[PDB]
């Protein structure tokens, strides 16, 4: 209640004085009754807390904030305190917010939180700041400052974005996906190790692109058009090379249409859904696999590489075993299956004579570890009332001499049943985590060193500590400039040359 | 039969070679040293020279294309153009 | 994950799949049961109609078959969302394309550009529009190109400002378009400007036939010009992209960056990597080989050999056959200057016979 009150003095005194006097008055008496008051008041009341600004900034308030920033804006250094404590409150939230301590977090709920807060804190900007360039670059400070301390944000941002990008079915319209798409890239903007982001991105896009076809058609578009206006070129060709790999796809496609079309001398290609993808924009996994292939799939893939080697050649095909699915025609009524590309040398061992058992899908196969036993007991094991792959021993563990055999199961009406075992999570499992963590820690590792070669190639050098300030100016914009490990790693390479530093005494480099 | 494949949708990968048995900057071969270097000793150390991949699969020694990157300009196959993919055989 | 979306909407929608190769006229009742069992939207009734306009455009039904495709464009901007709604009229307008009533296919055309244009689907009308731009271009039509390019400027244009800055896709296609059509008409300022509003606004994903387009136009203008690099350079890329899709303008571009890098002077060669046993063995590449291997080897008398026997693929092109005096110069100067190093005071009758010119260009060389 005092800023309502000394405002309406401010108000009563200069309209008493405007009318009531001269001219040549007015604005000493005025300038220095606000200036003391203002200052003294302002720094007991807004300082101690009582009513003070982390409370009314808490709970919401947007006219006391909007007076406030109206009042305190004529006094000189009020607006820098008002700040300060801003930046102290924000970082006591984050603080309480960015908490590691304490196992079972859910990553898109705190993510839905440090985006309600930003969110909360930009219309508070909005509302009551009158978007002021010294708020907007003190919050932009302080969450760079408070956002930096772990390193889960960035894998939570992508699986984030992945939800939204999955489907639109929150917010069906274009205009709230744009709005919500332009907040989650300005959230990224004040976010550093964009390796493991973009990173995560890629893995996201691998999940959605090879377990999905109808992801998004026209948001795709926009995603990497965002991504080229907000990263630069460490990945972003990366994700081109993703398109364009899709782009050869579907003209190989309509081409390999176009070749059917006119005849196809014998059959066994019936309908099939070949796809031309490159090695440096999908990885492999893990080994580039060489397990066997059912013969239908044998002979579209025979079909594919000979078209390939004629009118593509140049070029060879390696074949792998990860991606993939199939439609499995099965036969009172016709229902017909699906296959990830797994279990179907399992039921092309089965076409040639079923009552098979481990055994013989593990001898005449060629084929994985455990990936077996999980697409294997997708036809047997946690079945419901549609089971096409039945046993004699009802068990819940897999054995090994025991026999498959086949229930027509008419409750099954659904002429295109599918078991989707896989993909049961996406949490993305330590170990490929630590794995691309070491991959991209390599990379600015090797990064830094090209940048601090191609720079002093081309300039002078130091005696002690001359040399090490310009390469973290040119590092500034990456990342910190870490002063004791560039210092170790310098006073490494003297065992060679290449401009070292002499092993009797370290001042005189090979110039 | 009880069991019959009717699709797929398999993935292909594939992989760059355009193999060849000759060089551009040095006009001598894919392999077996260019012009800067000539024989395999006087101070080779193993012969540190090998043949440079690009992204789009041409193949040069390292130090023709490097030198063609530092000599005349650097503008032509940049940074962005051209890439540094591979290093040997 | 799983997630229950309907049992008898699919089981229907099966059994009307499966009937649709028995008599049409009861798969098409059994697929418009199919949109009559939800009522509401369609989801499996969304493909329930596109199987309908199959059919009908099988018994040639077309005005229901144009209704019940402004209720699938009405569907497009429903909870199906606009991912697969796109490669579905897609293949509904291929599918219109088999047939020759040309009034017909634009009035279905026309229908859905009204359609998309009022469901705001940005990217999937300028990919239409653009679409349709291609065709136009195939069909050297410029009357309504000229429309479609203006309106998608506009759509690109920020008020102030003629362009955004994640339209830049949008752009690229539109100076696409607008290359193939000064390709069509030769205007070298209009392809200048074109090219250098590209260069500066188009940064984005590119669709590599688009790429590939735009880099053989920059390499065109820069050797038109003078500068060897950038149109190495972007014949370059261009090729790179030709590559990767397929399009038959691979050879041709091939063949203008052999002309590129044959012109920087300095020993290079453009046959070596990816022209290889697929490329290099080419009977329309071979030529352009040969006479790259006589570059290499300076063998002026073999390199003039192989110009005069296949000059009908040699000098044929105009822009070649410009260049190709500059070309024999560069050459001639190059034996020459090798002929010369080892010694000195040597008399002009020899090397001209050695180059098998007359003595006049040999002093003006
Ligand atoms: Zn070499
Ligand atoms: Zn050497
Ligand atoms: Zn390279």
């Amino acid at each position: 209640v005092y800023i309502k009150k000394v405002e309406a003095r401010i108000n009563e005194e200069i309209e008493r004085v405007m009318h009531c006097l001269d001219k040549s008055t007015e604005e000493p008496i005025v300038k220095v009754v606000e200036r003391e008051l203002i200052s003294k008041h302002m720094k007991t009341i807004v300082e101690m807390e009582n009513s003070g600004l982390v409370h009314m900034l808490k709970n919401g308030k947007t006219e006391d904030l909007g007076c406030m920033y109206k009042l305190f804006s004529r006094v000189p250094n009020g607006l820098k305190t008002m700040c300060e404590c801003m930046s102290s409150y924000l970082r006591e939230q984050g603080k309480a917010l960015v908490s590691e301590e304490g196992e079972g977090k859910n990553p898109v709920d705190y993510i839905q939180g440090l985006l309600d807060l930003k969110s909360r804190f930009d219309r508070f900007l909005l509302e009551s700041f009158n978007n002021d360039r010294l708020f907007k670059q003190t919050i932009a400070g302080d969450f760079e400052y408070f956002l930096n301390l772990n390193s889960r944000s960035p894998e939570y941002l992508s699986l984030f974005i992945d939800d939204k990008l999955k489907k639109g079915v929150k917010g069906l319209t274009e205009q709230e996906v744009e709005t919500i798409l332009d907040k989650a890239m300005v959230l990224f903007r004040f976010m550093q190790e964009k390796d493991v982001f973009e990173r995560y991105y890629k893995q996201h896009l691998a999940r959605r692109l090879l377990t999905n076809k109808s992801v998004s058609d026209d948001s795709e578009k926009n995603m990497i058009s965002k991504l080229k206006t907000e990263c630069g070129c460490q990945f972003t060709s990366k994700l081109e090379g993703m398109f364009r790999d899709m782009s050869i796809s579907n003209t190989t496609m309509d081409e390999f249409r176009q070749h059917l079309q006119a005849t196809g001398v014998s059959l066994g290609g019936v309908d099939l859904t070949v796809r031309v993808l490159t090695t440096g924009y999908w990885p492999t996994q893990s080994a580039t696999p060489k397990c066997n292939i059912p013969p239908a799939p044998r002979h579209a893939f025979e079909i594919f590489r000979r078209f390939y080697l004629a009118k593509h050649s140049g070029r060879q095909l390696t074949l792998q075993h990860h991606m993939g699915s199939a439609d499995l025609n099965a036969t009172t009524r016709k229902h017909i299956l699906q296959v990830s590309t797994f279990q179907m040398t399992i039921l092309m061992l089965f076409n040639n004579r079923e009552k098979y058992t481990f055994e013989e899908i593990q001898q005449e196969t060629d084929i994985p570890e455990r990936e077996l036993v999980r697409a294997l007991q997708s036809l047997a094991c946690g079945k419901p009332t549609q089971r096409v792959l039945t046993k004699e021993p009802k068990s819940k563990e897999i054995e090994n001499g025991h026999i498959f055999t086949v229930n027509d199961q008419f409750t099954s009406k659904l002429h295109r049943v599918k078991i989707q075992t896989v993909a049961a999570k996406q949490g993305e499992s330590d170990p490929e985590r630590k794995e691309t963590r070491q991959k991209v820690d390599d990379d600015r590792k090797h990064e830094i060193e090209a940048a601090i070669v191609r720079i002093m190639k081309s300039r002078k050098k130091m005696q002690h500590n001359v040399l090490v300030a310009e390469v973290t100016q040119q590092l500034k914009a990456r990342f910190l400039p870490s002063p004791v490990v560039i210092k170790k790693r310098i006073e490494g390479l003297i065992e060679r040359e290449y401009l070292a530093r002499t092993p009797e005494d370290r001042k005189v480099y090979t110039y | 039969k009880r069991f019959e494949v009717k699709k797929w949708n398999a993935v292909a990968l594939w992989a760059w070679d355009i193999v060849v048995d000759n060089c551009a900057i040095c006009r001598n071969h894919i392999m077996d040293l260019c012009i800067e270097c000539q024989a395999n000793q006087a101070s080779a150390t193993s012969e540190e020279c090998t043949v440079a991949w690009g992204v789009c699969n041409h193949a040069f020694h390292f130090h023709c294309i490097s030198r063609w990157l530092k000599t005349r300009q650097v503008c032509p196959l940049d940074n962005r153009e051209w890439e540094f993919q591979k290093y040997g055989h | 994950s799983n997630s229950e979306p309907n049992v008898d909407l699919e089981n229907q929608y099966y059994n009307s799949k499966a009937l649709k190769e028995d008599d049409p006229k009861a798969a098409l009742s059994s697929f418009q049961k199919v949109l009559e069992l939800e009522g509401e939207k369609g989801e499996w009734g969304f493909k329930a109609l596109k199987q309908m306009i199959k059919i009908n455009f099988k018994l040639t039904n077309f005005p229901e078959m144009m209704n019940r495709y402004k209720q699938l464009l009405t569907y497009i901007r429903s909870a199906v969302t606009r991912n697969y709604s796109e490669k579905s009229i897609n293949s509904i307008l291929d599918y219109i394309s088999t047939s020759k009533q040309m009034d017909l296919l634009q009035e279905f055309y026309e229908t859905t550009l009204e359609a998309l244009k009022d469901a705001k689907n940005d990217r999937l009308w300028f990919k239409t529009n653009t679409k349709l731009g291609k065709l136009y271009l195939e069909r050297e039509e410029y009357g309504k190109l000229q429309k479609i390019l203006r309106q998608l400027h506009q759509s690109c244009q920020t008020d102030d400002g003629e362009d955004d800055l994640k339209k830049g896709t949008q752009l690229l296609e539109i100076y696409a378009l607008e290359i193939q059509m000064y390709t069509a008409q030769k205007n070298n300022k209009k392809l200048k400007a074109l090219y250098e509003q590209s260069l500066h606004i188009k940064s984005a994903i590119p669709h590599p036939l688009i790429m590939g387009v735009i880099r053989e136009c920059g390499g065109k203008m820069h050797l038109r010009e003078g500068e060897f690099e950038k149109a190495h350079t972007d014949f370059f890329e261009a090729f790179k992209n030709y590559d990767e899709s397929g399009s038959p303008r691979r050879t041709t571009c091939l063949k203008y960056l052999v002309l590129a890098n044959m012109l920087m002077k300095s020993g290079i060669n453009p046959f070596d990597s990816q022209e290889a046993k697929p490329y290099k063995n080419d009977p329309e590449i071979l030529a352009m080989t040969n006479l790259v291997s006589a570059y290499q080897n300076n063998d002026i008398t073999e390199f003039e050999k192989i110009l005069k026997t296949n000059h009908s693929n040699i000098m044929d092109d105009p822009f070649i056959r410009e260049h190709i005096e500059e070309l024999l110069r560069n050459i001639r100067t190059q034996v020459l200057i090798k002929l010369i190093k080892p010694y000195t005071r040597i008399h002009i009758p020899f090397i001209s016979k050695e180059l098998n010119i007359d003595v006049a260009d040999v002093e003006s060389l």
